[PDB]
């Protein structure tokens, strides 16, 4: 290197190129995978990460852990990106994607060190990924019966499998039944915002309930609210977006009078406007009034005098869920409060839930929405419960789209590894080594399951390989018995799209990491 | 033991009694050895070196 | 064992993965779990001295120097300035126990600490923490079923309140108000039974106004079947006592009306000025006449009023109080059976509340006056007025009365009880131990560790009472096994008997079930964490 | 809880850290392996420049902090001390062994099983090398030594001039041959004095049939050339006599002072007179000579050299047949010098070498000696020449002592990899994996050789492995054991016929040392770093 009086790039520009930089990239990906390695399987663990402000997040979800890490390595960020992509598209398997991508890179690292051209590795990865995806689609088990009982069993089994790695795994059957019940009530779009999730401190996990309707927390009641009845046996619900209180008619409105009679008339006119709105609401027959806008004390006392329930400043999502549960319409004007725009529910009640009051709308027969009320001992407990339930809900939605399943516990990946090895045995030999490395890297998940569970991974992997070679597609890892078993008959079921997307994303990330030969870092600007 | 509410003098005397009983047990498990038995000496040396 | 990893590449090039990775620590594997168990054990051992009638208090100082003396575990943990994350988890466990139940916020922490202490020695023998958590869950299920089996049902009728009073007394035994123990229990029971929906529905805790004032004696604390207000009559010459008061509750200030919309009134001549002055005077006279026409004896407002209205109220023999808060307005309306009226033109005789006595109360040489509204016909709202020799005992009495009210609320929710003094814990430990003898050997260790952790409560109770923990607990357990009586517990007060049923040491079954459940779930959550990534 | 003032790393963290350190040390020198390797140029903090290809020199000059890296550096130094060649190969092999062993350990294979498998693999590799891959040099003649020198000097600054330098090295080594007790010939290398002088090209380096002294005559009046030299070697200074600490001169009669002062130099005058009277022409001493004695030698017409190095004086004395004299004291209590103490040489000349002069003692009798004067472009190039020449001399000495050689170019590594991969299946269940990993790690040498030449390492190594597998399986294809790598054309080649040879001791010692270092590093699973 020479000083070069006038330099090409500005000072501080760091450049790394060649084999060493790609080996460094592979090592960084290995570090990122190790950061979430232990959180896989029914014997997985949780990680606690404290941010700068001091708040801690406790999670078993791989995507959450990777997001919470402030990863700045350009090559290591690809694993976080593919974890986010897997979470977005599928919702489950965010640890397997990172493990598989890092294992691919680790397996091809020795060939990188010896000078193999990266294009050959990328082509081999693409070929192996295409073959594996086709094999998954071919061998995935589906039932062409459309039986309600069988579909319910399949959804429940998939939900339990998705849930049997979290802190709520002890109540996995109960929570899976709740999740399948909740998802099956969504109509056709399976919108996540139609499944409310409320976390209330206190109570056991088994105390959590699914409301066949809508439930939301009390919203800053005014004076005279306690004088209102708190239970109705067939209420008509007025869903409104209206501010019911005395206020200026308009922000730019100005009143000019030159007579005390006109002054009194104006005051009485304001009162009459408010009372006309209240009377229009009351005459509609509704007994419960909900508003997206504040409801004043005057309106609250007016409704109390009429034995009616009022609740202002209700969040918009809660109003939408109430509309979907009851069957009304959110009205910005009370001038036409016909029976078609009033919601109906069998029972409305305000009850106590762990030092917090909640409004309950139950008995809805045509409801297209739900509301989980999660109980726990701490904020992070309920947050992780919500994350696990979200994973289960996404899995159940995907299975609703298509009921194609493959046995879990590494059985599908052992079958894929055997198939890929058999294919690689019949090709020239430059691609054979790389496809064999791909097949070997496919064995990371069962090995990681055995390592997390505390077994001897080598013997279990040998038994699995021998079983798959001699026949038997769905033999995986039996965690409880420290052995191998037919995971399809053990109901360790996963949607095929989970593994398909996992393989696709891991292969794409590995190819992108391999394809890079030079990293250039410009000096930071505005460090402040 | 201390959390259970036992003074650390009954604990010491009980430990002494247990130590005496254990010495008796270990002596009961013993086996006489003669220095002319080279195989026993070799086995003892190998056992000592097994962990290094 | 910290800082994470540092290699700086096998080629000498920089290796930076995580932002500020050289300033971030990391604990992994069994070491992190050991540290968490140590922190939780420290917290639990700190709290275990405040258990039972002989438990001692903690004097807590906030960042501003204010002093709080308390026995409530939830308050102690909330005010404690911790930095460890597991300590925050224990604090949140106490807070959740307080939220769901309201009593037992100290037993949960001691139980969790004992469970983690046993899990430590289980881990030292080479058992996966998930296996320990599963065994703990199994033993918790067994203990909860046994608690359901050995529970007893009490009557929650208004006619006979003896079991309720006994339960409240058991709750208040560990508090400083045990001097007025029976009176406090009685007032708590009566307050809960008054503001309650009879059909096993909720008890609205904001229908009870718990307010305390310094001076007097702790025995002067009383339950008022009405509302006590921190205000007084607006005019100094107004009478200080009204009997058979017909109260007009109003939310409109006794002032000339003004529109909310931006308004300008134009005065263009002398006639306009005279008309405006006459209008103001007539408005004052008209509002006073409208209030007087309903036959009301007392007027209560929320937004105050000005001099002319005050003098007209005094001149027309209408005692009045101004600037009464919104919640106080609502409570007065509920208690007196009257409606809240937003303006004078809507005032009628049927909207008037009734009170048998409205009085202004002095408090010695303090110049402060308060208003008492009581002797209502069928008051559905109550207030508890607490007196004491200093503000610390007043705050502690507030907390103790809240505990008693929460206990009676739980009894309303479910009328099944178990006998305390560690009797329930000993019985549950016996049941868990008996069940462990049948299960496969691998989970036997976890179930027996759970039983040992359950047995910490009677041991802590006996240690706090001065007697030998292990000997007393063993004797009580042997007696429970020999004669089938799950009511035998620790004789903390040295009454000469171990039968908690005779001693009337009664606590709610739902409280114990919540204690066991919360402790088990939080212990499982702690056991599953293996990495820490503090900055 | 421990409360130890220091840092503690345990388990996978410390294992990966040790592997990273060893891999970094290996990667430092991996670019300097094989004939297509290139030298490195190191600069000190004071600006001193060293250009070298030797692994031992690089690792010695480097300043290293990690303990495992220090272990690897000391391994390279030990390999240099005990063999003299294969310093880069041993480091690379040890690092690869450690990396593969750690990869096995990460799969829950116990480190003790890996160590046992490594020991078994090393023992079997040594046995297989000794029984199948060795070539006796008796049937190859002198060409075997030339081929070994050529192979050693490849990748060095003197590689292209190997045709000349190999002959020079072989002649130098053969010139110092002697047989000790038991009739075993011995070749005391490091007895060949190497002088470095910048100037003319490499091809004009001289091999002296005698000894070369980095010294000049004491006085300009002495002759610069003596035909029939009678060398006298002395281990004492020739200066004015001074009494010891325990002896003092006190004068009471003034008349004695002049006699004292005269005798003070007459003593040395008489000693020099005896030494010259025995007939000596050249006088070499380890001590100094002052002006008066220099003038005595000048008048005598004799060559006198002062401050001669002790090792140089010993070599000259034994080559010429002289005896080192630390004093002129006999067993009769007198002061005598005998002609039997004089060495002889056919010529002693002070010749000029690039504006500087050195002394050549040509054709010493009763023993043949050898010295080499290296000519180069500058000092750094001469230093690299000296290092490469020392490597070649050590290789030739090893070949001559033990008459077995092995083919080069990675043939031994490929054969061992195939054989050990076959053999692992007959031993244990997890030591099977350890032996397989040993065999796989042995392939790092041909892989690095191929990589350094920008050749297709994968395809060449696959072809080599196929050739050696055919040799081991087929019984009449035993001639394929010599198939190595031809880096010039990037093709497999019969290296035994091509002349690419190595001493067997190099491979055996490298294997043993690398295995021991890998075992030592693998034995660690916890590091406590006490704060200073
Ligand atoms: N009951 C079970 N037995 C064996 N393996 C299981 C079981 N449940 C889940 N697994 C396996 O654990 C792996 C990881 O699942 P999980 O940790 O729940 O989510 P993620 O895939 O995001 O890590 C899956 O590949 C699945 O095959
Ligand atoms: N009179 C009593 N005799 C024996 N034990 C008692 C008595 N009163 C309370 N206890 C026991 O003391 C324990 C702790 O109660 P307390 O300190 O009041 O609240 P917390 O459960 O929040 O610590 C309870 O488990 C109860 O069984
Ligand atoms: N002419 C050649 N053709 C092919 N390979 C060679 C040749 N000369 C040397 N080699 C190989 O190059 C390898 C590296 O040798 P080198 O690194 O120079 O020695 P050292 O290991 O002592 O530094 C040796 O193992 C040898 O087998
Ligand atoms: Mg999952
Ligand atoms: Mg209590
Ligand atoms: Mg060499």
């Amino acid at each position: 290197m020479m000083p070069t009086p006038v330099i090409l790039l500005k000072e501080g520009t760091d450049s790394s190129q060649g084999i060493p930089q790609l080996v460094s990239n592979i090592s960084a990906c290995q570090v990122i995978a190790e950061a979430v390695r232990t959180t896989l399987g029914p014997r997985g663990m949780d990680k606690l990460i404290v941010d700068g402000r001091g708040k801690a997040t406790i999670s078993n979800d791989g995507a959450t852990i990777l997001k919470l890490l402030d990863v700045v390595h350009p090559a290591a960020k690809t694993l976080v990106d593919i974890a986010k992509s897997q979470d977005a598209e599928v919702g489950d398997g965010t640890t397997s994607v990172t493990l598989l991508a890092a294992e691919f890179l680790k397996q091809v690292k020795p060939y990188v060190e010896e000078g193999l051209h990266p294009q050959i590795i990328i082509r081999a990865f693409r070929t192996a990924t295409q073959l594996a995806v086709n094999k998954i689609k071919e061998i995935a088990v589906t039932v062409k019966k459309a039986d309600k009982v069988e579909q319910r069993k399949l959804l429940e089994k998939c939900a339990m499998t998705a849930l049997s790695s979290k802190l709520i795994s002890q109540q996995k059957a109960f929570f899976a039944k709740m999740v399948v019940d909740a998802v099956m009530m969504l109509d056709d779009l399976l919108q996540l915002k139609m499944i409310g999730i409320k976390k209330v401190q206190g109570g056991a996990l088994e105390d959590s309930q699914l409301v066949a309707g809508v439930a939301f927390k009390k919203t800053f009641s005014y004076a005279g609210f306690e004088m209102q009845p708190k239970k109705y046996h067939n209420p008509k619900i007025a869903l409104l977006n209206v501010e019911l209180e005395l206020k200026a008619e308009k922000d730019n409105a100005e009143i000019r009078v030159h007579t005390v009679e006109d002054y009194q008339a104006i005051v009485d006119a304001e009162w009459n406007i408010l009372y006309d709105k209240l009377e229009k609401i009351h005459h509609s027959g509704a007994k419960v009034v909900l508003s997206k806008l504040p409801i004043g004390d005057v309106a609250t006392q007016y409704f109390a005098d009429r034995d009616m329930f009022c609740a202002g400043r209700v969040p918009e999502e809660d109003l939408k869920r109430t509309m979907m549960a009851c069957g009304g319409s959110i009205q910005t004007s009370v001038n036409a409060l016909s029976a078609d725009v009033l919601g109906r529910c069998q029972v409305f009640e305000e009850t106590q839930i762990g030092g917090e009051r909640y409004n309950f709308f139950t008995g809805c027969p045509k409801a297209k929405t739900c509301t989980f009320i999660l109980r726990g001992g701490a904020e992070q407990f309920m947050e992780e419960t919500e994350r696990s339930l979200h994973d289960a809900i996404m899995i159940v939605r995907r299975a609703i789209k298509n009921d194609s399943v493959v046995a879990g516990g590494g059985a599908i990946e052992m079958e894929l590894s055997k198939y890929l090895r058999d294919y690689s045995r019949t090709i020239p030999g430059k691609q054979q080594l790389l496809i064999g490395a791909y097949a070997k890297a496919l064995e990371i998940i069962p090995r990681q399951l055995c390592d997390n569970a505390g077994f001897d991974a080598t013997n279990i992997l040998n038994k699995l390989r021998a079983r798959h070679a001699q026949g038997g597609t769905w033999y995986g890892v039996d965690i409880n018995n420290e052995d191998i078993a037919d995971n399809f008959e053990a109901f360790v079921w996963e949607p095929a799209m989970v593994r398909i997307n996992a393989l696709t994303a891991a292969s794409e990330a590995a190819c992108l990491i391999v394809s890079v030969d030079e990293t250039i870092k410009n000096p930071r600007s505005t460090v402040d | 033991l201390l959390q259970k509410g036992i003074h650390p003098t009954i604990i010491s005397e009980s430990f002494q009694k247990a130590l005496e009983k254990g010495i008796e047990i270990l002596t009961d498990m013993s086996r006489p050895v003669e220095l002319s038995d080279r195989e026993t000496l070799l086995n003892s040396a190998t056992t000592s070196l097994n962990s290094k | 064992a910290s800082m994470g990893t540092l290699a700086f590449d096998e080629y000498g090039r920089p290796f930076l993965i995580i932002k500020d990775q050289d300033r971030k620590s990391r604990l992994m594997g069994l070491e992190a779990l050991k540290s968490h168990i140590m922190a939780a054990k420290a917290v639990a051992n700190t709290m275990r001295t405040s258990l039972g009638p002989n438990g001692l208090d903690k004097m807590m100082v906030d960042k501003d120097g204010d002093v709080t003396v308390t026995n409530d575990g939830a308050t102690i943990l909330s005010m404690m300035d911790v930095d460890h994350q597991i300590a925050k988890l224990m604090v949140e466990l106490s807070k959740s126990q307080d939220d769901e139940i309201g009593d037992g916020t100290t037993g949960v922490v001691v139980l969790a600490g004992a469970l983690l202490e046993e899990a430590e020695q289980l881990l030292d023998r080479g058992i996966h923490p998930i296996r320990i958590a599963d065994g703990y869950e199994q033993a918790a299920r067994v203990a909860i079923e046994h608690l359901d089996k050995i529970s007893d049902s009490v009557l929650v009728d208004i006619k006979d309140t003896e079991p309720l009073i006994q339960t409240a007394k058991t709750t208040l035994g560990s508090k400083v108000v045990n001097s007025c123990h029976r009176q406090m229990a009685e007032i708590a029971v009566n307050a809960v039974l008054t503001v309650a929906d009879m059909e096993r529905r909720d008890v609205d805790f904001e229908l009870i106004k718990v307010e305390g004032k310094v001076g007097g004696r702790l025995e002067d604390t009383k339950l008022i079947k009405g509302v006590i207000v921190d205000k007084d009559f607006s005019h100094p010459q107004m009478p200080k006592k009204v009997e058979d008061a017909k109260i007009a509750i109003l939310t409109c200030p006794f002032e000339p009306p003004k529109p909310k919309t931006k308004h300008k009134l134009d005065v263009t001549s002398v006639e306009d000025y005279k008309a405006l002055q006459k209008y103001e005077k007539e408005k004052f006279e008209e509002m006073i006449q409208q209030i007087k026409e309903t036959g009301a004896n007392l007027a209560i407002c929320q937004w105050g009023f000005d001099d002319e209205a005050n003098h007209l109220l005094l001149q027309n023999n209408l005692p009045a109080v101004r600037w009464v808060g919104g919640p106080e307005i609502e409570l007065i309306a509920i208690a007196t059976g009257g409606r809240i009226v937003p303006r004078f033109s809507e005032l009628t005789a049927e909207k008037l509340g009734f009170a048998g006595l409205v009085q202004e109360i002095s408090f010695g040489t303090t110049k402060d006056k308060m208003l008492v509204i009581e002797q209502c016909k069928n008051s559905r709202a109550v207030t508890i007025f607490i007196r004491g020799g200093n503000k610390m005992i007043i705050e502690e009495a507030k907390r103790s009365l809240h505990d008693a009210l929460c206990v009676i609320r739980n009894l309303i929710r479910d009328n099944r009880v178990v006998y305390g003094g560690g009797a329930a814990e000993i019985s549950c430990a016996l049941a868990v131990s008996q069940e462990a003898d049948k299960c496969p050997t691998l989970e036997q260790y976890a179930m027996r560790a759970f039983a040992d952790a359950l047995e910490v409560i009677p041991m802590a109770l006996s240690e706090n009472s001065g007697m030998n923990p292990i000997q007393t607990m063993t004797e009580v357990r042997a007696r429970q096994v020999k004669e089938m009586n799950p009511a035998l517990g620790i004789d903390c007060l040295h009454k000469g008997t171990n039968d908690m049923k005779q001693q009337h040491v009664i606590e709610t079954l739902i409280g114990k079930k919540q204690q066991i459940s919360l402790a088990t779930q939080m212990v499982r959550m702690i056991l599953k964490i293996d990495d820490i990534r503090k900055p | 809880p421990l409360s130890v003032f220091g840092d503690r790393s345990t388990g996978e963290t410390i294992r990966s850290q040790n592997v990273m350190a060893a891999a970094s040390i290996a990667n430092i020198v991996k670019s300097s392996l094989g004939p297509v390797g290139l030298d490195k140029m190191l600069v000190d903090d004071i600006g001193d420049v060293t250009i070298t290809n030797d692994g031992a020199t690089i690792l010695k000059l480097l300043e290293v902090e990690h303990p495992a890296a220090k272990v690897l550096c000391e391994l390279a130094d030990l390999q240099d001390k005990e063999v003299g060649d294969g310093t880069t190969s041993v480091v690379i092999i040890a690092a690869e062994l450690l990396k593969n062993a750690d990869e096995l350990v990460k799969q829950k294979i116990h480190p003790t099983s890996v160590i046992s498998g490594y020991r078994l693999a090393c023992k079997e590799a040594v046995r297989y090398i000794n029984e199948n891959l060795i070539v006796n040099t008796d049937e190859l003649g002198r060409d075997c030594l030339i081929n070994a020198a050529k192979t050693s000097m490849s990748s060095k600054i003197i590689g292209i001039n190997g045709d000349f330098f190999a002959n020079m090295v072989v002649d130098a080594v053969l010139a110092i041959k002697y047989t000790d007790i038991r009739g075993q010939p011995r070749y005391p290398v490091n007895s060949v004095n190497i002088l470095k002088a910048h100037g003319r090209s490499q091809m004009e380096s001289m091999l002296i049939s005698g000894y070369a002294l980095n010294c000049v005559v004491g006085s300009q009046g002495m002759p610069k050339r003596i035909v029939n030299a009678k060398i006298a070697c002395l281990d004492f200074s020739l200066q004015k006599t001074k009494m010891k600490l325990g002896v003092q001169v006190v004068i009471t009669d003034p008349e004695k002072l002049d006699q004292i002062r005269q005798r003070e130099s007459d003593i040395t005058k008489e000693r020099i007179q005896k030494i010259l009277a025995t007939g000596a022409n050249v006088i070499l001493t380890t001590g100094g000579i002052d002006d008066m004695c220099l003038k005595y030698f000048v008048e005598a017409g004799a060559m006198a050299v002062r401050r001669v190095l002790k090792r140089d004086l010993k070599r000259i004395a034994k080559a010429s047949g002289a005896t080192i004299l630390s004093t002129l004291a006999n067993l009769e209590g007198e002061e005598t010098f005998e002609a039997a103490m004089l060495g002889q040489a056919e010529e002693v000349v002070q010749e000029r070498i690039c504006d500087d002069e050195l002394i050549l003692i040509k054709n010493t009798k009763a023993r043949t000696s050898a010295s080499i004067i290296l000519r180069g472009a500058n000092d750094f190039m001469c230093d690299e020449m000296e290092r490469s020449l020392h490597d070649a001399l050590c290789v030739v000495k090893r070949v001559l002592e033990s008459k077995s050689v092995v083919p080069g170019g990675g043939a031994v590594e490929a054969a061992l990899s195939i054989y050990l991969e076959n053999y692992a299946t007959s031993m244990g269940s997890r030591e099977q994996l350890a032996i397989a990993e040993f065999a796989r790690s042995l392939l790092v040498i041909p892989n690095t050789l191929a990589v350094n030449a920008a050749q297709d390492s994968t395809d060449l190594v696959a072809k080599l492995r196929a050739f050696h597998n055919e040799a081991q399986v087929n019984p009449e294809r035993k001639n394929l054991k010599w198939i190595g790598l031809d880096l010039s054309n990037g093709k497999p080649r019969d290296n035994k016929q091509a002349g690419v040879f190595e001493p067997t001791i190099v491979k055996v010692k490298s294997l043993k040392f690398a295995t021991e270092a890998a075992i030592t590093i693998l034995r660690i699973d916890d590091l406590i770093k006490l704060h200073p």
